[PDB]
């Protein structure tokens, strides 16, 4: 990935500090909290290594262009939030209470810290604050403009900012438009702060080549609701299982037959 | 295909099966994501408040006092939340809670207040219309003085309505959370609990409400709630609030109906039907409802959802649906809850005393029926002839709407209020004549419902003492209807009610006694007493408890008795275990002595126990607390003092007798035991009174098509059939009640006989 750009002079240190931190960080929250029969599976490996890596890996010259944003970024900032995010969703994501979330981000903040013993003022005064920073997202930041056709243009894909607004605006849009699609819809989705994360969270899995994410949640959380947009988005197919008068197991094999043939002889995109 | 088939999963994280379920497939928490979801914050619920209050903040104007509504909101929901866990935690009752239920508690706040506010404020309008009135009277210028409660009724009114309209907002939140949320709720929770709860939700938030709930009596014009009380609703308050439930119809409701009030009250309300468990109701029956709406009564729910059930719950626009339960203490699932309303129908006993009173007045003689709908038919019409006040009173003030003075026929039509107020008084006087003639006629027999429902209650509770001694009210109200048929009237009535409390109790006794096991004999009396005892006597469940459960001081006894001396004393059991008790003169021969309680008095308290209005409890808590050796003779003892020696006396049954009992439209079940059938005996009767001998069949596998055409060949002829082996091979049972029923029609002297485990 490195001998790409060759433009970091120090960046390269850098990145070499950040492939022993991100173990640094294994090792102490892996050491630190625990499974306990109510917290069971709050077990780790070397899976989430590799999980945190898949996720960085990408945008082989899109993190050059900082020239768009530069707010108050250098072009290791960007890199060093794309670090900080990617760390919080493949591991503070699974956790029960909100304090060990606080704990999670803590270590983290410490050991950015650690590493960045360069620039540490700039990422205490940018993305080490608690303040709202680096929503990455792919629908949002390129809009289609609907020139000639609706769907004038593909949207860039890689990566988005951080903003609220304009995430609510097209959220919004995309509602109306789910309205128009589906007879019968029949959704009213208030979204919120949290709301807008979730939706986020299951684009972030659901896009991912050879991804798949487990959803835990009391009903009435809207798990089964926000999927419907996000895999609209993502124009993938859905299909789910009726349970007839007999319950039995052929509806299982005809199903899924028909999803490869979708995901593969057709080879569309799918999900379930 | 693996690059392009994903896989979403979904699961609940409570229950029972997820946690087992991830231990024995690894892959699944393996390879997949894992994303918690935790409850909304206030933050969230604050924030869908205000945007589903600014779209409709069209009437409710005011600024400093809306940040704290949609506060105020956000705490409810989060209360709810937390009576949801109490009520679980005391009653071990499963409820449940879902956003949406709070989207359409929103939905409910907008529309009724809409129409309230537009309702409610075209009568302010009105009292403006008064104001008007009042102005144009003394800018032109006998009626002054007349109208004195009439402008004072025009322009106070009006005042409180709006001074008090932002308590009035208040109150119509108050209602709008009472409906939507405190549906499936018990007595005690139902007002008080929720009640106290909001309104010091509405101290601490400081804005401001108005004193007094009055939920029912601003809601719905009582012409409505009579007509219903001539369709059978309950008159009581609880049936009130719950015909109001059902009125809102937030969602298709489901009700917990332990009884079936709702199911005949639905049978009456508009209606005047199609079960679940049939080939053509699946297919036919919905169609013919969903498109041509015949509205698609169900009662056998159960738990078990035919699946197609739901996505036709979520076009005809002529069509509603209403489904009920029947067995009570429900499972229903969290998202059964999120789609239909529920609502409890178990009777309170409160109720149960009127509905048995007006049974009894019936069947005693029908004549105080007679002066009883008599007058009641008299003084509800006189209620209407006060509205009817009201109407001439409206008439007098707009029907005008200018020139009332000039009218001077209006002289005539003010002296005609005064006549109709003459007629009230009439009414007024016959409020005193009811009050004390009918009450008493009652009173000589509400004692009398009071029992009866004390009786209902106490055998309610055995079904949970073991499933099979369970029974409905209607087998009870025969029951009743018939003890007063039976030995009621002789002479001197009041004679005769103090006999219906002495034979009601036995018959109803008996009954039961006649379903119960050896080691359940002595326990339903003992409840019985008891239930007795909890209402006139006012007996403390404290002492129950003591009753129920429970040394330095003194060295002869031993340490198995001295255990006891210090259950004994942990009224004055705490100050008679000293020197009194530690004499040691002459209750050593007492202890030794056998049959402690009789013989042998203790003389620690003579008078107390000479009393006897609770003496003979205190007696027991002592041999309890004493000697746990002969608890049981005691127990027999004060079961035949405070209820009569008759209950504890011998009973046998004789068949013969029992056959006199089963008409052709009842079965006979049997509940054995090892090593006793009285199969023998019940082929000797059907060789002596009947001629033939019976017809057999076993229950097994491959019996059903068996059974049913012996059945139908005894159903033509008149035979005696008898199943056996009940226990395995359920089946088929549900089947019978639907077979025996008066739409098939069936010879006489046909009788059927099981037997089960
Ligand atoms: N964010 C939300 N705002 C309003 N209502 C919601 C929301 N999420 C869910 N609901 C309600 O809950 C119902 C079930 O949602 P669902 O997606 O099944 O939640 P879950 O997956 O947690 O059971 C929906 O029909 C909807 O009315």
């Amino acid at each position: 990935m490195f001998k790409q750009k060759y433009f970091s002079d120090s960046t390269y240190k850098v990145i070499e500090s950040l492939t022993s931190a991100t173990i640094a960080l294994w090792n102490k929250v892996k050491s630190t909290m625990l499974p306990t029969p109510a917290k069971f599976h709050y077990v780790f490996n070397m899976r989430e290594l590799s999980r945190i890596f898949k996720g960085i890996l990408t945008c082989k010259k899109d993190t050059i262009n900082d020239a768009p944003k530069s707010m108050k970024i250098k072009p290791e900032l960007f890199l060093v939030g794309l670090w900080r995010h990617e760390a919080e969703r493949v591991l503070a994501d699974k956790l029960v209470n909100n304090k060990d979330k606080d704990t999670v981000m803590g270590y983290i903040q410490e050991v950015s810290l650690e590493s960045f013993s360069q620039i540490e003022n700039e990422i205490l005064e940018k993305y080490s604050s608690e303040k709202t920073f680096l929503f990455c997202d792919f629908l949002r930041p390129d809009v289609i403009n609907e020139d000639g056709i609706i769907e004038e243009e593909a949207p860039k894909i890689y990566e988005a900012i951080d903003s609220l607004t304009e995430l609510r605006k097209r959220c919004n849009f995309l509602l109306s438009f789910y309205n128009d699609r589906n007879p019968s819809k029949k959704m009213p989705l208030v979204l919120f702060d949290d709301a807008l994360k979730h939706l986020l969270r299951i684009s972030r899995i659901i896009r991912q080549p050879r991804s798949s994410g487990l959803l835990v949640g009391v009903g009435g959380s809207g798990k089964q609701s926000l999927t419907r947009l996000a895999g609209f988005i993502g124009k993938n197919l859905i299909q789910q299982i009726i349970v007839t008068k007999t319950y039995s197991d052929k509806d299982l094999k005809e199903d899924i037959k028909k999803g490869f043939d979708d995901a593969g002889h057709l080879g569309k995109q799918v999900t379930f | 295909v693996r690059d392009n088939f994903h896989i979403m999963l979904c699961f609940s994280p409570v229950g029972q099966k997820f946690r087992e379920r991830a231990r024995k497939f690894p892959a699944l928490f393996n390879e997949c994501t894992i994303d918690w979801f935790l409850p909304w914050p206030e933050e969230a619920l604050v924030s869908v408040a205000e945007t589903f209050i600014k779209n409709f903040d069209k009437l409710d104007t005011k600024e400093e006092t809306k940040q704290e509504l949609m506060k105020h909101m956000g705490n409810v929901h989060l209360m709810v939340n937390e009576i949801c866990d109490e009520y679980y935690q005391k009653m071990r009752r499963q409820v449940y809670v879902t956003p949406k239920s709070f989207l359409s508690y929103l939905n409910s706040y907008k529309t009724l207040y809409i129409e309230k506010y537009d309702e409610l404020d075209q009568q302010e309008e009105s009292f403006k219309i008064g104001l008007n009135k009042i102005q144009e009277a003394t800018i032109t210028i006998t009626l002054i003085t007349s109208l004195s409660g009439e402008k004072d009724r025009w322009g106070k009114g009006a005042q409180d309505i709006s001074d008090q309209k932002r308590k009035l907002v208040g109150n119509v939140s108050l209602s709008t959370a009472f409906i939507s949320y405190c549906g499936p709720f018990n007595a005690e929770y139902r007002n008080k609990l929720a009640q106290q709860r909001f309104v010091v939700d509405m101290k601490k938030r400081g804005v401001p409400v108005t004193p007094g709930l009055e939920l029912t009596s601003f809601l719905i014009d009582d012409a409505t709630i009579g007509e219903w009380n001539l369709q059978g609703l309950p008159k009581d308050d609880l049936s009130i609030q719950n015909g109001i439930m059902v009125t809102n119809s937030a969602r298709y409701p489901l009700f917990i109906d332990p009884q079936g009030q709702g199911q005949n009250w639905i049978r009456n309300k508009l209606s005047a039907i199609t079960t679940l468990s049939h080939p053509k109701f699946k297919d036919m029956f919905l169609k013919y409802c969903m498109e041509s709406g015949l509205t698609l009564i169900v009662e056998n729910i159960e738990n078990e959802v035919d699946p197609m059930m739901d996505p036709v719950l979520e076009l005809s626009k002529e069509f509603k649906l209403f489904m009920t339960c029947r067995l009570a203490n429900p499972s229903f699932s969290p998202e059964l809850s999120a789609k239909t309303t529920i609502i409890d129908f178990t009777v309170t006993q409160s109720g149960l005393e009127q509905q048995l009173l007006g049974k009894v007045i019936s069947k005693e003689q029908k004549a105080l029926e007679d002066s009883l709908n008599q007058l009641l038919a008299d003084v509800n019409q006189n209620q209407k002839d006060l509205q009817r006040l009201d109407k001439n009173l409206l008439e007098r003030l707009i029907n005008s709407q200018g020139n009332l003075l000039d009218d001077t026929e209006l002289m005539d039509v003010l002296n005609n209020t005064k006549t109709q107020a003459k007629e009230v008084a009439a009414k007024l006087i016959d409020a005193e004549i009811k009050t004390k003639e009918i009450n008493e006629k009652r009173e000589q027999y509400r004692p009398v419902a009071i029992r009866g429902s004390a009786i209902y209650f106490t055998m309610i509770e055995v079904s949970l003492v073991n499933w099979m001694y369970n029974s409905s009210l209607e087998q009870f109200l025969k029951l009743f209807i018939e003890s007063i048929d039976l030995s009621e009237k002789a002479q001197l009535p009041s004679n005769r009610v103090k006999n219906i409390i002495s034979f009601l109790t036995f018959h109803v006794y008996r009954y039961v006694n006649r379903g119960l096991f050896e080691k359940d004999k002595i326990t339903f009396i003992l409840m019985m007493a008891f239930k007795i005892l909890t209402t006139a006597g006012t007996i403390s469940s404290g002492d129950v408890s003591l009753f129920l459960k429970s040394q330095k001081q003194i060295s002869y006894l031993e340490d198995n008795q001295w255990l006891n001396i210090l259950a004994l004393s942990k009224p004055f059991f705490k100050e008679l275990p000293d020197l009194i008790s530690r004499s040691e003169n002459q209750w050593r021969n007492w202890i030794d002595k056998n049959d402690p309680e009789n013989f042998p008095i203790p003389d620690f308290a003579e008078s107390i126990n000479q009393e006897k209005e609770i003496g003979s409890f205190i007696s027991l808590c002592l041999v309890r607390s004493l000697r746990n050796d002969r608890t049981l003779i005691a127990t027999q003892n004060f079961i035949s003092n405070v209820l009569g020696k008759e209950f504890t006396d011998p009973i046998s049954y004789p068949i013969e007798g029992i056959w006199q009992e089963s008409s052709n439209m009842d079965p006979v079940l049997f509940l054995l035991s090892a090593g006793a059938d009285p199969t023998s005996s019940i082929d000797e009767l059907a060789k002596k009174k009947k001629k033939f001998p019976c017809e057999k069949v076993s229950m097994g596998e491959g019996q059903e098509r068996v059974a049913r055409q012996v059945i139908m060949k005894g159903f033509v002829e008149g035979g005696w059939v008898i199943l056996q082996n009940c226990h395995l091979g359920l089946k088929f049972m549900e089947e019978i009640e639907t077979l025996v029923s008066p739409i098939n029609q069936i010879h006489e002297d046909f009788r059927l006989w099981i037997t089960c485990e």
